[PDB]
Formats: C-alpha cells, sequence, structure tokens
C-alpha cells in the first residue's frame, strides 16, 4: 500500500489532490493551475524529480509569491514529522526488543529523504540560476544562509556543506575549443592605426568577425530576470533591464551606421561600393550563423533613406541582389523562414531577440493571472510554462561561444561608434532621409553628379578567408 | 479566393497596446493565447457581408528597435495608430507615427485610424475630444477600445478595413 | 528536430558533471559540487541532422541512491561514465547497467561505457579491462577528459547515434 502521510493539520503539504487546489493538463503529470502550497509540494515530490519544473518555477514565481514567501514555504515543507511507533514496534519495546521499525525507515527513505533533497536542490538552484533576490535582498540571503547552515543529520551533510560553499563563492563572484581560432584579417588599415579604421577600410571579413563577438557577448549577457513581467517596456526598464537595452541599442546604433555610410557618399560609383560592402558583411553574418548581424544590414537596406535608392541597387551585382533578398526573405510572414532557419543551424548563433520579446509580452498580456474553480482562485502556472519556454530557448542559445579571437581595437572602434552623434532621433533620420533626396532626387528631378570622397581603392578584397602558413 | 488585408499596429510601448490584436483574434470568449502559433495573427472575418483575411503584425514589446520600424511598417496597407487614454505622452507620439507611415509608404493618403485605448483603471488623460480634434486634422476616424471588455476592438479593425476599401 | 533524452550516471565524482558543462559551455568546472539532479539541453547538428539533445546529470552520492527509477523512466540512452583512476567506481558501473535494464525492461537500452579523467597520467583502471566489459554489453567504450575535451563530443554523439539506430 501507499505510505501513510502525516496529519494535514500539522503538515500543510498532505491535503489530498482535488480540483479545488490543483488541476493537470490533459509520464510525469503536467500541471495547469494550483495554489502555491501544492505548487511547492509539486516543485518538491516523493516520487520524482522535475529539473525543467524547477527551473519554470524559479525564473517566473515572483508573478505569484514574493522571494521571502517562497523561503518560508520551503523551509516548512522541509520539516517533515516523523510518524510514531506502530503496533508491532510497541509490542517489541514492550518485551524488551529492539522494534523493526518497518514503516518509519520506509516513510524516512521514500519521503522524508527524497522530499528534503528536492528541497535542496530548489535552494541550490535558487542560489546558482536565480541568485539575483539575494543580491537585492540581504536579509532574504541571511534567512538563506541560516536555513542551510542549521540542517541536521548524515544524509543531507553533503549537499548541506556544498551548498554553504557556493552561497559563499556566489558572495564575492574560460573557455576551451576544438581547433585555434583562423587569423584575424586587415585590409587597407593595419593593425594599431585606429585612426584610419572605416567600413570600407578594415577587412569586411573581420568587421563581420568583430561584431559577432561583441553581439553574441550582448546576448550571452541578457538574463531572465530582465524578461519577466514584461519589464523591459515598464518604466523603470533601464533598472531592471539593462544588458537587454544595452543589446538592442547596440543593433539601433550599428543598422543607423550602415544607413548613413550610405547616404553621406554622394558619388554614385562611391556608394555602391558601400552598399556592396555592407552586403558582403551580410554574407559572413549569415557564415557565422549571426542572425542580429544580418537583419541589422536588412534592416537598413529597408529603411526609408536606403530603400528608395534606385540608381544605386541597379548597379549592385545580380548574385548580391540575390543575397539580400533570401536575407529579407527570412523576415517575411512573421519571420517564418528565420525561425526555420534558426531551428536547423549548428550553434553558435547570435539568435534576433525581438521575436522573443514580443512572444513574452503577448504571453502575458493574454492569458489571466488565476483561473477561478470551484470558488477558489488558482495560480495559472500553464500560462508561467509558456513563458519559461521562451526564457529557456533563449538561454539554450547562450552557452555556445564562438571560436573567434577578439581584436581589441577593432572591437573599440565598434563599441565607440555613435552615429547621431549629439542629435536627437527625429532630428538624425530627418537629416539621413534629406541626404538621400539630395543625392537621388525624386522623380522628374534630374539626377545631379558629386565629387568622390575616398582617397583609397573602392576594390572590395572579398569574404573568403586566406591561410598562410 | 478572398481578400487578404495586411494591417500594422503601431504605438508607444508599455500601455497595453498589445491587447487590441489579442482580443481580436482570441477565443473571444476564452481568456488565453499562445503568441508562438502559427496564424496567431490571422482572421477570417464578415465585414459588410464580404469575407476577408485579416493578417495583423503588432511588434509589441519591440519598440526599442527603433530603426526596424520602417521596415516592419512598409509591410502594412493600413494602420492602427495606438495611444493610450491615460498616457499623455503616448497620444503625443502619434504625429510622428503618421508622419513615419507617410514617409514609409511614400503617399500622403494613407489608409489608418487612430485609436484610444483604455488599458486600465488608472486616471483618463486625453479627453475624447481632444482625439476627435486630432483625428479630424488628419481626416481620419477615431475609435476607443477597452483593454479588457473587448469593446471598441472589432469596430477599430472593421474601421480600418472601410477606409482601405474605399481608398 | 528531433529530441533525445540522454542521461549521465555513475559514482560520485567521476566527472559526469564536468563532461556535461564541458559538452554544453566548452568550459571545464575544477569544483567539485556533488549533484543532485540538473538538466540542460543542446541544438546540435549530427551527421547532417539537427536535433536537441536534454541532458540529465544525475547524482552519483550514495546517500541518494534510492532515488533513481524515476530517472531511468524517463531516459532513452545512458551515458555510463566511470573514472581511470578509481577502481571502485569502475566496479560500480555493473549496478548502474543492471538498475537501467530492470527499470527498462529491457536487455537492449542504448549505452555508452564512458572512462573519464584520461588526462591524468596515473590510471588504475587499464583500457583492456574497460573494454572487455562493454564487449559484454554490447556497446562501445570512450574514453574521455572533461578538463581538455578529450573524447567528450564523441562520447555524447556516439550515444545520440545509438538512440537513432535503436
Ligand atoms: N524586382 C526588383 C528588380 C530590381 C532592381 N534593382 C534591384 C536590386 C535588388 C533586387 Cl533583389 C532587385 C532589384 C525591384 O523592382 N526592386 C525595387 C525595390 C527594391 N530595390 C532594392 C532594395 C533596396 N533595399 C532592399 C532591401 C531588401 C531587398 Cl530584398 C531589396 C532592396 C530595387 C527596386
Ligand atoms: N583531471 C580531471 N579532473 C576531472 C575531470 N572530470 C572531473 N574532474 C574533477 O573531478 C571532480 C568531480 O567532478 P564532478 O563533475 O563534480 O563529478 P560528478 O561525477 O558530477 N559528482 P556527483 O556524482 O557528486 O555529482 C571535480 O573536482 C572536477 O574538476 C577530468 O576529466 N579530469
Ligand atoms: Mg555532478
Ligand atoms: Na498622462
Amino acid at each position: 500500500g501507499q505510505m501513510r502521510l502525516p496529519s494535514a493539520d500539522v503538515y500543510r503539504f498532505a491535503e489530498p489532490d482535488s480540483e479545488e487546489n490543483i488541476i493537470f493538463e490533459e509520464g510525469i503529470p503536467i500541471i495547469k493551475a494550483g495554489t502555491v502550497i501544492k505548487l511547492i509540494e509539486r516543485l518538491t515530490y516523493h516520487m520524482y524529480a522535475d529539473p525543467n519544473f524547477v527551473r519554470t518555477f524559479l525564473t517566473t514565481y515572483r508573478s505569484f509569491c514574493k522571494p521571502q514567501e517562497l523561503l518560508s514555504l520551503i523551509i516548512e515543507r522541509f520539516e517533515i514529522p516523523e510518524p510514531e511507533p506502530t503496533e508491532a514496534d510497541r509490542i517489541a519495546i514492550e518485551n524488551g526488543d529492539q522494534p523493526l521499525s518497518a514503516e518509519l525507515k520506509r516513510f524516512r527513505k521514500e519521503y522524508i529523504q527524497p522530499v528534503q533533497l528536492r528541497v535542496l536542490n530548489v535552494c541550490r538552484h535558487w542560489v546558482e540560476h536565480h541568485f539575483y533576490d539575494f543580491e537585492r535582498d540581504a536579509y532574504l540571503l541571511q534567512r538563506m544562509e541560516e536555513f542551510i547552515g542549521t540542517v541536521r543529520g548524515k544524509a543531507m551533510k553533503k549537499w548541506v556543506e556544498s551548498i554553504t560553499k557556493i552561497i559563499q563563492r556566489k558572495k564575492i563572484a574560460n573557455i576551451t575549443f576544438q581547433s585555434s581560432p583562423p587569423t584575424v584579417e586587415w585590409h587597407i588599415s593595419r593593425p594599431g592605426h585606429i585612426e584610419t579604421f572605416d567600413l570600407l577600410t578594415l577587412h569586411p571579413i573581420e568587421i563581420a568577425r568583430q561584431l559577432t563577438l561583441l553581439e553574441s557577448d550582448l546576448y550571452r549577457a541578457v538574463q531572465p530576470s530582465e524578461l519577466v513581467g514584461s519589464v523591459w517596456t515598464k518604466e523603470d526598464k533601464e533598472i531592471n533591464s539593462p544588458n537587454l537595452l544595452k543589446m538592442i541599442r547596440h543593433t539601433t546604433n550599428l543598422t543607423l551606421w550602415f544607413e548613413k555610410c550610405i547616404v553621406e557618399t554622394e558619388n554614385l560609383e562611391e556608394r555602391v561600393a558601400v552598399v556592396s560592402r555592407i552586403i558582403e558583411i551580410l554574407q559572413v553574418f549569415q557564415e557565422l550563423n549571426n542572425f542580429n548581424g544580418v537583419l541589422e544590414v536588412v534592416s537598413a537596406m529597408n529603411s526609408s533613406p536606403v530603400y528608395r535608392l534606385d540608381h544605386t541597387f541597379e548597379q549592385i551585382p545580380s548574385r548580391q541582389k540575390k543575397i539580400l533578398e533570401e536575407a529579407h526573405e527570412l523576415s517575411e510572414d512573421h519571420y517564418k523562414k528565420y525561425l526555420a532557419k534558426l531551428r536547423s543551424i549548428n550553434p553558435p548563433c547570435v539568435p534576433f531577440f525581438g521575436i522573443y520579446l514580443t512572444n513574452i509580452l503577448k504571453t502575458e498580456e493574454g492569458n489571466p493571472e488565476v483561473l477561478k474553480r470551484h470558488g477558489k482562485e488558482l495560480i495559472n502556472f500553464s500560462k508561467r510554462r509558456k513563458v519559461a519556454e521562451i526564457t529557456g530557448e533563449i538561454q539554450q542559445y547562450q552557452n555556445q561561444p564562438y571560436c573567434l579571437r577578439v581584436e581589441s581595437d577593432i572591437k573599440r572602434f565598434f563599441e565607440n561608434l555613435n552615429p547621431m552623434g549629439n542629435s536627437m532621433e527625429k532630428e538624425f533620420t530627418d537629416y539621413l532621409f534629406n541626404k538621400s533626396l539630395e543625392i537621388e532626387p525624386r522623380n522628374p528631378k534630374p539626377l545631379p553628379r558629386f565629387p568622390k570622397k575616398y582617397s583609397y581603392p573602392l576594390k572590395s578584397p572579398g569574404v573568403r578567408p586566406s591561410n598562410p602558413r | 479566393g478572398m481578400t487578404e488585408y495586411k494591417l500594422v499596429v503601431v504605438g508607444a510601448g508599455g500601455v497595453g497596446k498589445s491587447a487590441l490584436t489579442i482580443q481580436l483574434i482570441q477565443n473571444h470568449f476564452v481568456d488565453e493565447y499562445d503568441p508562438t502559433i502559427e496564424d496567431s495573427y490571422r482572421k477570417q472575418v464578415v465585414i459588410d457581408g464580404e469575407t476577408c483575411l485579416l493578417d495583423i503584425l503588432d511588434t509589441a514589446g519591440q519598440e526599442e528597435y527603433s530603426a526596424m520600424r520602417d521596415q516592419y511598417m512598409r509591410t502594412g496597407e493600413g494602420f492602427l495608430c495606438v495611444f493610450a487614454i491615460n498616457n499623455t505622452k503616448s497620444f503625443e507620439d502619434i504625429h510622428q507615427y503618421r508622419e513615419q507611415i507617410k514617409r514609409v509608404k511614400d503617399s500622403d493618403d494613407v489608409p489608418m485610424v487612430l485609436v484610444g485605448n483604455k488599458c486600465d483603471l488608472a486616471a483618463r488623460t486625453v479627453e475624447s475630444r481632444q482625439a476627435q480634434d486630432l483625428a479630424r486634422s488628419y481626416g481620419i476616424p477615431y475609435i476607443e477600445t477597452s483593454a479588457k471588455t473587448r469593446q471598441g476592438v472589432e469596430d477599430a479593425f472593421y474601421t480600418l478595413v472601410r477606409e482601405i476599401r474605399q481608398h
């Protein structure tokens, strides 16, 4: 038979499942809704482990339970009463013999020890992967240290001592590869000559590589705390989502730099060379699976100032037209081909973050926080599972590092890029559009001629890499 | 077969804009949504006795990707310009959204509707009359919607489709 | 994208977690933090086919030895890990092999035998003894180092191939 449980009057987590406290989806069960007590019971269930559920719960619980209250509840879960001696045990003791204690030993082995270990696994994951709760609330950290540091008894000892050390390391807080990274490539600008760095003087291969390292680092830095609760859209977004916003602002700045390079090149032949070079950078982004970079270029080419430059795109080689067209097609039909391509490639990659943001926001806005059943309000956990499926996908692509060498001066050049200068956004984008009208006027105004601005060769070195011994 | 209309929702972030399309496309009568689902943004409807397909682009949450707005806007035949009735700044943004649409579409007469969205019970700061005056100065319809009761949602989208049909 | 459920089992301290984190993050973990249960995901192209690996990293400490049936039920394939400088961990392999066979009620479960820490000179389990055991199980034997990455992709992706041909 099943093990008997403590009385629900002394231990709240022994109340029977009912539709008034838990609802399952239609081979471990999947929870649709429940009370916080039932969610924590299943988070730490004696019959099975559920690592996905631990991640989902720890990522999303603050929408229905405060961190201080979560800690109180898992401490309550941990403190399980042991059953009293049975009739057979009583009779043995009355005869001066040692009882077999069969039911007690089974309850320890099959209920207490698994539940207690799974509570500790929640604590371990909380500290290792969601430590921001403790950075933001020093008293919460004190309570966790006290709880862990006072667990007695030898069954849990190895993990209690380990978690104590992990906490202490997190308070005061290296890559190996299958091969060597390729050699850094140089074109007109030579190493150390940062004053000459520009779109056409750096090697297009190395522009794409160094932007990919920068954009990968920005992508990898975004934590789920910046996403849950749609906080990057709210009034405190600069406080709550700084790494996400830094990532987006880099993407916006590079797109605007591409547009500015194009429309400030007034000579037609030179502007064709500029556009052709940017499409070559896009080709290397594609080879590197840097989809953020691909869409940075596509966004620039479809901006109002650039899209209308028919005389320029007429002279682009047909093959480069095809490269740009197939990159544009990734975004069509609500990113249908992009989503399929992302799910087919071999990482490392840099995803486009915008789709994730829209899906998290709409999942939050389009589903209710609670479900009302039998007069009770149950936490709608299905909604939180959907959000954590998205944050889990984001995290999966954050693991794989690029095998490319940093060039510190090229890195600094792109980190310091500032096409808008001190201008406000509307000012600047109106400037770019007026430049577009200057260099290719609306029909029937005639096309003017403009002098060259570049003193160095415009011929591209191409985007196939070289390899000296 | 039937005509497909490509509609684009634009407007300030952080003030409930996404509720408009969610409430439209939703199982109207079950408060639930999975936006990742293929064609959570397509809906077959009958407007004035004529069946058509609405394809709605709402990039809510991507407002900080400001240099992508041109590309997203160029996909659209008609536009819902949305502000929140308790956020005056979102209302003041409308002028620049309309100017950007006109530039991207290269037309002074782009089908569009002005939508004032009630996203919570916080105090209204943009009065109906202010928004009606703005819409009239542009020559476009004004529709007010609730983000909670679905009121006005059908009217906003159907009015826009009529603007496209009568362009 | 086909999904594969891999489970990493073996005695405490043999390097199950270090192997998994090297595969996932290209990083070697120096610390010895005993696992309770951890799970990782990895999209990767293997023999031209994209798949999604779900990797369960399990507890080797004996205090968790009564909690294994639940993860053995869900796993499709098992990396059975010992350390080549720890003869007791090699002797523990057969207990994991027999438990997996019982739980899954099958003589034909995808498995790979892994001898980890092959960067260390002071070996106490000879390759021949481990290879003999692997042959008796009908499975391949792969020596690995979570520290240097030697053999790590080979071990995990060989297991994927055995699930795919199962
Ligand atoms: N059927 C073609 C023939 C053609 C002439 N010039 C071309 C250049 C490229 C391609 Cl593929 C086709 C042509 C057409 O009439 N294109 C017009 C609209 C597009 N612009 C190029 C453009 C600017 N920004 C972009 C961003 C993405 C993409 Cl896909 C393209 C562009 C040209 C004029
Ligand atoms: N030299 C060397 N040390 C290794 C290797 N793999 C793991 N180690 C070291 O061995 C120790 C235990 O590693 P760990 O991955 O935690 O082992 P585990 O099998 O996961 N332990 P548990 O069963 O308790 O979770 C760590 O100090 C780790 O750095 C290896 O290939 N070479
Ligand atoms: Mg481990
Ligand atoms: Na206001």
